[PDB]
């Protein structure tokens, strides 16, 4: 039995097109516990990407915190790329600054 | 309310013989301890300030109980391998929650004791702390054997004593933290949504403790139904954040309002789209 | 605090 992961993609702070700033990638909901992640600046890997210890909640399912330093521009892309059992392919989902 | 509570985890690994084993504490649902065998020096670590008051003595017991519980959980994993005629190779595993629950009247309200195997129900300790609840037939196994063991006045004995001491102790001794409040920060936003329509976005952020109500309203009313509420997150900095959208007609915005309810707000935020 | 387990095994 495995469990897909839910994915939040945000920064720390409200985003303004030039200041450097926090993007979070929010991995929970998931089983087993072992997965890879990768943070991604115009579908190239970002070098520095701290990785939060691994928890779990009351529902047992895990959950992960992957940040790096970012500055927003108004044409850069960002996303988080998600690898895990319970999917045929790595998820990848954008940064939108609206969300 | 108040709680503390030890969430334990160990993972079987495809070619070797000891699991991965992580341990992490929590005092009213903030980490403040943190055990991970595959650390270079396998000890635990303080992972909230008000930790650092504990003297290496401390550090090197709760270090010792860690590797008595990796065998533990190295034993069992082996055991639930039997139990379900699972086959060599493979990845595996176990996991533990235990604590306990203060009142308002800072007496013990209930003790917890639940484990877990490949992510679903294994066994837990009933609320009466003497009974065992088995979720499937490998459990009742489990549940026998412990019922046969007098397991359940062990692990009542902790829960009643140990926890109940170290968290009155962890409560005095980080109380300034714990105890604290960061009120939100919350702004409307306006998006394009489709023809005729736009979405209202209401943000919290920055804010401490976690649990937050975000509603909207139009004419007097609950939109409960209507909202599109996202699930809450860590900002990263020991903050979290929320927001909570509704779908609206182009040009009928100001007749929507925002309410942001928080422990730090003594009186409800009444937010509106500001164009 | 953390707890030692009681030493029957699953």
């Amino acid at each position: 039995i495995q469990k897909t992961p839910q994915i939040q993609v945000y920064s720390r702070h409200p985003p303004e097109n030039g200041k450097p700033n926090i993007l979070n990638c929010y991995v929970t909901q998931f089983h087993p516990p072992h997965i890879e992640i990768q943070m991604l600046k115009n579908g190239k890997k970002i070098p520095k990407v701290e990785m939060s210890d691994m928890s779990f909640s009351k529902d047992w399912s895990f959950y992960i915190l992957a940040h790096t330093e970012f500055t927003p521009t108004e044409t850069d892309t960002y996303a988080c790329r998600v690898k895990h059992d319970s999917m045929a392919e790595p998820k990848t989902v954008y940064w939108d600054r609206d969300m | 309310p108040h709680s503390m509570r030890y969430f334990e985890t160990a993972v079987s690994r495809p070619g070797l013989e000891e699991p991965r084993y992580i341990s992490v504490g929590y005092v009213d649902n903030k980490e403040f301890v943190r055990f991970d065998s595959d650390a270079e020096n396998p000890r635990y670590e303080p992972r909230a300030p008000w930790m650092e008051q504990e003297g290496p003595e401390y550090w090197e017991r709760e270090t010792q109980k860690a590797k008595g519980q990796e065998q533990w959980f190295r034993v069992s994993l082996r055991n639930l391998l039997g139990y379900y005629n699972q086959s060599a190779g493979g990845s595996h595993t176990l996991q533990q929650m235990s604590g306990c629950d203060l009142g308002s009247d800072w007496r013990l309200l209930r003790g917890y004791l639940q484990f877990a195997y490949e992510g679903r129900d294994y066994i837990a300790l009933n609320e009466d702390l003497k009974t065992w609840t088995a979720a499937d037939m490998a459990a009742q196994i489990t549940r026998r054997k412990w019922e046969q063991s007098g397991a359940a006045e062990h692990y009542k004995a902790y829960l009643e004593g140990e926890c109940v001491e170290w968290l009155h102790r962890y409560l005095k001794n980080g109380n300034a933290t714990l105890l604290r409040t960061d009120s939100p920060k919350a702004h409307v936003t306006h998006h394009p949504r489709s023809k005729g329509e736009v979405t209202l976005r209401c943000w919290a952020l920055g804010f401490y403790p976690a649990d937050i109500t975000l509603t909207w309203q139009l004419n007097g009313e609950e939109l409960t139904q209507d909202m599109e509420l996202v699930e809450t997150r860590p900002a990263g900095d020991g903050t979290f954040q929320k927001w909570a959208s509704v779908v609206v007609p182009l040009g009928k915005e100001q007749n929507y309002t925002c309410r942001v309810y928080h422990e730090g707000l003594p009186e409800p935020l009444t937010l509106r789209w500001e164009p | 605090s953390s707890l030692e387990n009681f030493r029957a095994y699953v």
